[PDB]
């Protein structure tokens, strides 16, 4: 009942890591560096951080107990990066193009 | 211009180490081409940075802005990462010539205003007074650029 | 190598391999074999050699290359013994 | 790593490289070389200190890391003359004027 979603959690991140959504999905593979980015501000901010490479190691290690934690973390990744930068910024414009990605998957969910 | 970094918007993580004595200044040239200085590294140490995909970078010293080099060459451009893997940037001193390198020192022990009270040649008052500018070896290599096409 | 003597002018005589001297555009003219020196003194031209043996190695070098060291005495007689030698 | 030294009598000083590996007798062939004075009529010091042929430069104390291009170590030098060796004699160089008070 509940594994059979918890796998085709696992077919979505597959998609949003694939190439056909590169150009606007890869700040969004592997967590936030602080110091690369130079971002002293970004832990008092953002208090849970979250990247699709931590979710990643998740699905593979059964840590989610359904696919509705799934989506909290997917979407805590997302608020993240609302959270921090401005509307107008680049990094916002491609979390919303990758997220109505993820939400027009996991809305067409069987179950 | 011609020496400008290209707004690409593709990552290329690097790894700044300063291997020299200098605390260095990491310099960046801007679209238009103009340089913005980003902040110090200490002598001996080194962080990673997330620059972009053709990004000129140069780097020199914070107090006497003397030229440094970045894996034997002056001007540094990230390539694309293979595998993700970092793209390391060498920062370490050239071979100064010994009048260019008796200057850094003379300046450095010596005020502006003090150096026309220096028992030395008339012509090496405006060697002295002939600092190390950024913007002055840019129109070098701009130049050298063009004799090289 | 070939081997040229540098004579300060307090008389101290300092044999350097000859490519070590070419370093210098002075001396590179002067010869084209013992070289003679009538203003720099003996700790300056010392300190000139060891620029020859410093730059030689260092150059063209994949290992980090160290600070050429000046103290602040005799960085006013270095700098014009440099400008005066070219190099 | 190479070494480099200063190898002085007198007023005369060699600034020659050489290795850790190689020996005192193998230093006095480059002296030979130079000065035309043959190993027998050589004496190699370090400091006070007098060197055996046989022991390398590395034994004797001079490291790449003390002994460097810019900072060579000193090697003091005393030649034979009436079948007999002269005392170590090495003039010194010229001293720099005081710094003025504008570099202070």
């Amino acid at each position: 009942k509940v594994s059979e979603q918890l796998k085709c959690c696992s077919g979505i991140l597959k998609e949003m890591f694939a190439k056909k959504h590169a150009a606007y999905a890869w700040p969004f593979y592997k967590p936030v560096d602080v110091e690369a980015l130079g971002l002293h501000d970004y832990c008092d901010i953002i208090k849970h951080p979250m990247d699709m490479s931590t979710i990643k190691s998740k699905l593979e290690a059964r840590e989610y107990r359904d696919a509705q934690e799934f989506g909290a973390d997917v979407r805590l990744m997302f608020s993240n990066c609302y959270k921090y930068n401005p509307p107008d910024h680049e990094v916002v414009a491609m979390a919303r193009k990758l997220q109505d990605v993820f939400e027009m998957r996991f809305a067409k969910m069987p179950d | 211009p011609v020496l400008r970094s290209v707004n690409s918007r593709e990552p290329s993580q690097v790894i700044f180490c300063n291997r020299s004595p200098r605390v260095v200044l990491p310099v960046w040239l801007n679209f238009d081409g103009e340089p913005q200085p980003y902040p110090t590294l200490p002598p001996g140490t080194g962080r990673r940075i997330h620059s972009y995909r053709g990004h000129l970078w140069l780097f020199r010293d914070a107090g006497t802005h003397d030229g440094l080099l970045v894996n034997q060459t002056e001007l540094f451009v990230p390539s694309l990462n293979v595998d993700g893997q970092p793209i390391f940037a060498n920062i370490t001193l050239p071979v100064y010539t010994l009048k260019e390198r008796c200057l850094q020192v003379v300046r450095s022990l010596v005020k502006p205003e003090n150096y026309r009270r220096l028992d030395i040649v008339r012509s090496l008052y405006e060697d002295l007074e002939d600092h190390p500018n950024v913007q002055k070896d840019l129109e070098r290599l701009t130049q050298e650029r063009i004799a090289h096409q | 190598m070939m081997y040229v003597k540098l004579i300060s002018s307090d008389g101290h005589e300092f044999i350097v391999k000859r490519e070590h001297a070419l370093t210098s555009g002075t001396i590179k003219a002067m010869l084209s074999n013992e070289v003679n020196f009538r203003e720099i003194p003996s700790h300056v031209l010392s300190k000139v050699c060891m620029y020859f043996t410093y730059k030689v190695r260092y150059t063209n070098s994949s290992t980090e290359i160290p600070e050429f060291p000046i103290a602040p005495e005799i960085a006013l007689e270095l700098l014009m013994a440099a400008n005066f030698l070219d190099c | 790593m190479d070494v480099f030294l200063m190898i002085r009598r007198h007023k005369t000083t060699i600034f020659t490289d050489a290795k850790e590996s190689s020996t005192v007798f193998e230093l006095k062939r480059i002296v030979e070389g130079i000065l035309k004075r043959p190993p027998d009529e050589q004496r190699l010091y370090k400091d006070d200190q007098l060197l055996d042929d046989g022991k390398t430069l590395g034994e004797c104390g001079f490291t790449s890391q003390t002994a460097r291009p810019q900072a060579p170590a000193t090697v003091g030098l005393a030649f034979r003359a009436d079948d007999t060796f002269e005392a170590l004699c090495i003039e010194p160089f010229s001293s720099p004027p005081e710094l003025p008070d504008v570099m202070k």
